[PDB]
């Protein structure tokens, strides 16, 4: 089948709790994980998965493993604090795909962002640079907004990927009374 | 339809926060299991015993098996129980010692010709405080070896600092045949008279008639004072008359001054077995509730019964 | 509900839980398994100065003694001067301790799978296996000590035996003079155990024998060879008197003779039930007699005057004997069923 | 709390291997292993030990690199072996 490594960021933060959007929709991300991380099973069960938040304090709640048994049960407590971090966020999971067990393994991070984007260009054209440099698959998804959608991201995605044939692809979700899961679910990235 | 939500989600809430009971409670002992688990860690301790002494630090131990060995001293422990005299511990490895091994009114005279009961009230001090659990048999000596015998209950008695003795039916040892006897009188008298102290101690002796008795030895001297029981008290008799009927249901009107007054020289456990027996007639009309009327003529008959056969 | 979310993730670390002492308790059973020997367990009280203080004496069967403390999983019937305990290699613990009594043998004593009299004989002795629920509301307390006794040649003894078969439960065997030996205080050693064998077996029933001259406290003071069983007795009470587990399986005792009795022996859980026999009826041992015969093949044609007359101051199994007399004779006499001419014929024959 | 402590050559002897089983990498940074001991008496005292991969980042000085899973593993194994010692914390060969 397909090798590859899944790593997956949750927010942490107050702003998924607000009472325009979806009702906590946490939950509702936590179900996509779900059923993403059981197709994955179903398709390749020897792929690992590791969880860590976008907070200012990286902690891994699981280490990157086969089982998601355990990582069900740890899916809960996501400790609402901090507000939102990018670069260290970014460190400590693509600095952190070595770690993994098969060496056979593809590196793939996908990250939820709740949050407004606190850097500047510069740290984000650098970081993509960096990102651009090792070669690592990045898919960026935006959950709720406040400014506008895309300005800076667009230039920053098309900069971030490389390899345009068969490459990464951008997703966004506008807002709708649909959950994220069929929405996630449209690209080729999900199942 | 708003306040409804609230008592439903408390309900859902409710029987959702009911069920930890059945596992937080017992997660505490299987916990305890692992515990115990780490509390076998310990093994392969043996026993040691002191004898002679020649350095502070280290001295000479003596097996129960036979060889003798010899340790030293362990950082942990002083030289406070370092001492001879006492039985100790060692390790298999590099025996080293653990730890250490332990080895293991001043009288009253009550007599009992008027029926029995006063060892049920033994009994009710003895399950109130009674300080301590001893017994003394009536007659040791067939168990004249029985002499280091009884001078050997009463070297636990001298280990032992709080003691309360407790003898039932003393009349029977109160009576060459004859001479061994007097000797073993001869032995109490010198170990009752003996070097000892009684201040702490004390004795209870049991009985029937005052013959073989030994008047003497009910002097004030070996025995300080005499209660005699004729019968339960009537506070008392009337007291556990009413716990006696705490569980069986009776008739509407009640009167227990009836069975107290009625009842005449009769004993506590006795009259409970006419209580019992008493059911057990009234038990014969296979009603759910039972007037006092057959109960004060079984009572009656039962108790008459118990006085012809009280020869 | 907000507050109770958090619950799940208690649940799923209590099902964790559950989850990791799957190996902790299986290595259990592996281990616990084969106890390589037995030691004898002896209980002793230490002082540490938690730090609590505990120990134990410990007696191996090659005579070596160790050191140890008191350890092992929860303990209820543990604690107790027995035998028959759990032991790894070197380790010297405690993991299973099992009671088989001491110097076995006294136990396996046995092995068991009027009319007006009886019927209150067998009220009193089903009762307690019975009524015990009914005992809550009526508050009625069973009697403990039976005192069953009368004049000889009565044949009380396989009467009780018999009523023993309808109590349904195990029967034991214990005379008089099995309480003496040669040996010294074995009395407490005795009593200690069978009321160990009573509270780890089923309700079982116990009856004892010739009480009398066993209790015998011989007004005469020169000289006798067993004051024994007198302490025995007195001891026996003591602990059917200040003992609340008296309320466990009854002890039946029967005294052949009425010259000697006991004025301490009146209680509850001492004998309460006295029944002295007025010279049983001839009928009632004709019909007993014929609820035992009535397997065998007799011809149905009996006036039962004659052999209800014929019987005087005779036992049941005295009665049982002449019925086996019966069939005796009945085998040589080429006839294939039993006659009515053969009861007292067999009467006049052993008595 | 704890007035002193007692150090066993053996930790030390293990960072003895791990400048051992390098292999020339060329990278050689801080490794943060997971020291173990008895913190139940009040002296400390340190039996044996394991190891576990630590890794930063050059420029940012926050990353930090751990693992809940193996420590978990190990530290489980070797108290199923050993229930006469537990975690006590951590150690680094970093002279800063």
């Amino acid at each position: 089948m397909v090798l590859e490594s899944t790593m997956v960021c949750v927010d942490n933060s107050e702003y998924m709790r607000n009472g325009d959007f979806l009702p906590t929709r946490l939950q509702a991300q936590q179900d996509a994980v779900n059923i993403v991380c059981h197709s994955k099973t179903r398709s390749n069960p020897e792929n690992n998965v590791g969880l860590i938040t976008l907070a200012n304090d990286c902690e891994v709640l699981t280490t990157l493993t086969p089982d998601t048994g355990r990582i069900l049960s740890k899916l809960h407590t996501v400790q609402p604090k901090g507000k939102i971090t990018f670069c260290t966020g970014i460190r400590v999971a693509h600095l952190a795909l070595k770690h993994r067990q098969g060496k056979n393994h593809k590196m793939r991070i996908i990250a939820f962002v709740g949050s407004p984007v606190e850097d500047n260009e510069k740290d984000l054209v650098k970081l993509a640079k960096r990102l651009k440099k090792e070669k690592v698959n990045v898919d960026i998804i935006n959950f709720g907004e406040e400014e506008v959608n895309t300005e800076k991201l667009t230039a920053f995605v098309n900069t971030l990927n490389g390899k345009d044939g068969t490459g990464s692809h951008l997703v966004t979700v506008p807002p709708g009374p649909s959950l994220a899961d069929a929405l996630i679910s449209s690209p080729i990235l999900a199942g | 339809d708003y306040r409804k939500k609230l008592l439903e989600h408390k309900e859902i809430d409710g029987r959702l926060k009911e069920l930890r009971e059945q596992l937080k409670e017992l997660t505490k002992q299987y916990e305890k299991s692992e515990n115990d688990l780490k509390a076998l860690q310990s093994v392969g301790q043996i026993v040691g015993e002191v004898l002679k002494q020649l350095t502070e630090e280290k001295f000479i131990v003596k097996a129960t098996n036979g060889p003798r060995y010899v340790v030293g001293c362990r950082r942990q422990l002083d030289k406070s129980k370092l001492k001879p005299g006492t039985r100790v511990a060692l390790d298999m490895t590099t025996l080293t010692i653990m730890r250490y091994l332990p080895r293991e009114p001043k009288g009253c005279l009550l007599y009992g010709p008027p029926g029995t009961g006063k060892t049920l009230l033994a009994r009710a001090v003895a399950s109130q405080l009674d300080c301590n659990f001893l017994k003394v048999v009536s007659s040791s000596i067939v168990d004249g070896e029985s002499a280091r015998l009884i001078r050997e209950m009463f070297n636990y008695a001298r280990d032992h600092q709080p003691c309360i003795i407790f003898m039932d039916e003393i009349d029977a040892i109160g009576g060459s045949a004859d001479r061994e006897i007097q000797r073993t009188l001869m032995e109490l008298l010198n170990q009752m008279d003996g070097f000892d102290t009684l201040h702490r101690v004390k004795m209870i002796m049991a009985t029937n008639r005052p013959d073989t008795l030994d008047p003497a030895l009910l002097r004030p001297g070996r025995l300080d004072r005499k209660i005699h029981i004729d019968l339960p008290n009537e506070q008392a008799r009337l007291d556990i008359l009413k716990i006696h009927a705490g569980p069986i249901t009776k008739h509407g009107e009640i009167d227990y001054e009836a069975i107290v007054k009625l009842s005449d020289g009769f004993n506590g456990a006795d009259l409970r077995n006419v209580c019992t027996e008493a059911g057990m007639f009234a038990i014969r009309a296979d009603h759910d509730f039972v007037v006092q009327e057959d109960f004060m003529k079984a009572v009656r008959k039962v108790a008459d019964s118990k006085k012809l056969e009280s020869k | 509900k907000i507050m109770k979310s958090e619950v799940l993730r208690v649940t799923h670390e209590l099902q964790a839980m559950k989850d990791k002492i799957k190996e902790n308790s299986e290595k259990i059973k592996v281990n616990k398994t084969l106890p390589y020997l037995v030691s004898n367990v002896i209980e002793l009280l230490d002082v540490d100065p938690q730090r609590k203080g505990k120990c134990a004496v410990i007696k191996t069967s090659t005579r070596q003694t160790y050191f140890l403390p008191v350890i092992g999983l929860v303990d209820a019937e543990k604690l107790k001067p027995g035998d028959l305990v759990g032991v790894n290699k070197d380790s010297y613990l405690i993991l299973e301790t099992l009671p088989t009594e001491y110097d076995s043998r006294v136990k396996a004593m046995e092995v068991d799978e009027l009319d007006k009299q009886i019927q209150e004989l067998v009220e009193a002795i089903v009762l307690p296996m019975n009524h015990k629920e009914k005992f809550e509301n009526l508050g009625i307390q069973p009697p403990k000590g039976v005192l069953m006794y009368g004049p000889p040649g009565t044949g009380k003894t396989l009467l009780a035996r018999a009523c023993a078969a309808q109590t349904k439960a195990t029967f034991l065997k214990l005379a008089g003079p099995q309480l003496v030996q040669m040996f010294i205080g074995d009395g407490a050693k005795l009593v200690r155990d069978a009321f160990a064998l009573a509270k780890e077996k089923a309700p079982s029933i116990i009856f004892i024998d010739e009480l009398d001259a066993i209790g015998t406290k011989r007004f005469d003071s020169e000289k006798a060879g067993d004051r024994e069983v007198q302490r025995t007795m007195l001891e026996l009470l003591n602990q059917l008197d200040g003992f609340q587990p008296n309320t466990q399986v009854k002890v039946i005792a029967a005294t052949n003779r009425v010259d000697i009795l006991d004025p301490a022996l009146l209680r509850s859980g001492r004998l309460d039930r006295k029944i002295e026999f007025p010279m049983p009826n001839e009928e009632a041992r004709a019909r007993i007699m014929q609820i035992h015969s009535r397997k065998m093949n007799v011809s149905p044609d009996v006036n039962y005057e004659e052999l209800a007359r014929c019987t005087d101051d005779f036992n049941g199994a005295q009665c049982k004997a002449v019925c086996v007399e019966a069939g005796m004779i009945a085998l040589r006499r080429g006839a294939t069923e039993l006659t009515h001419e053969d009861y007292m014929e067999g009467i006049l024959e052993v008595q | 709390a704890v007035q002193k402590v007692v150090v066993h050559p053996l930790v030390l002897l293990s960072v003895v291997d791990h400048f051992n089983r390098i292999g020339k990498v060329g990278n050689q940074k801080r490794v943060v292993g997971v020291l173990l001991g008895s913190w139940q008496k009040k002296v400390l005292d340190v039996s044996n030990s394991f190891a576990v991969p630590f890794d930063e980042d050059d420029k940012d000085d926050s990353v930090w690199f751990l693992d809940h899973d193996y420590l978990e593993n190990m530290y489980g194994m070797f108290k199923k072996v050993n229930a006469r010692e537990r975690i006590v914390g951590w150690y680094h060969t970093g002279p800063k």
